[PDB]
């Protein structure tokens, strides 16, 4: 929920860190089509 | 696959996203059993003999 | 040739339905409707 998010062509990018992440929240919203995963499965990613 | 581990895959895979992988790491140290077993019964014959 | 059969009747959004896909996870797939890892069957829909 940033107000403008930057082109693609100049990708932004943040340091996340010394924090807790709950993708929970992020998995179990209605809100996105996307959520499609590389390395991990996304349920599992509360346990790491 | 993935890790070396197999906890590793364990622990960031479900259990359908994992089973490629863990099949990869059975293949390789089945065939790793099948060429230390084949050495040592090939060997075997040496000290046999 | 077929041993037994069960045709499973139910209404989802449309967006709902790839959880209606064998060993998925999502709010439909975690508690309301659930196929088995290995399951055998034919997952039919259509916009209604």
């Amino acid at each position: 929920n940033a107000t403008r998010f930057a082109s693609v062509y100049a990708w932004n990018r943040k340091r996340i860190s010394n924090c807790v992440a709950d993708y929970s929240v992020l998995y179990n919203s209605a809100s996105f089509s996307t959520f499609k995963c590389y390395g991990v499965s996304p349920t599992k990613l509360n346990d790491l | 696959a993935i890790s070396s581990v197999l906890n590793d895959i364990l622990s960031r895979l479900d259990k359908v996203e994992a089973e490629v992988q863990i099949d990869r790491l059975i293949t390789g140290r089945l065939q790793s059993l099948q060429t230390y077993v084949t050495q040592q019964l090939i060997r075997a014959a040496e000290i046999r003999a | 040739c077929f041993t037994n059969v069960y045709a499973d009747s139910f209404v989802i959004r449309g967006d709902e339905v790839r959880q209606i896909a064998p060993g998925q996870t999502g709010k439909i797939a975690d508690y309301n409707y659930k196929l088995p890892d290995d399951f055998t069957g034919c997952v039919i829909a259509w916009n209604s």
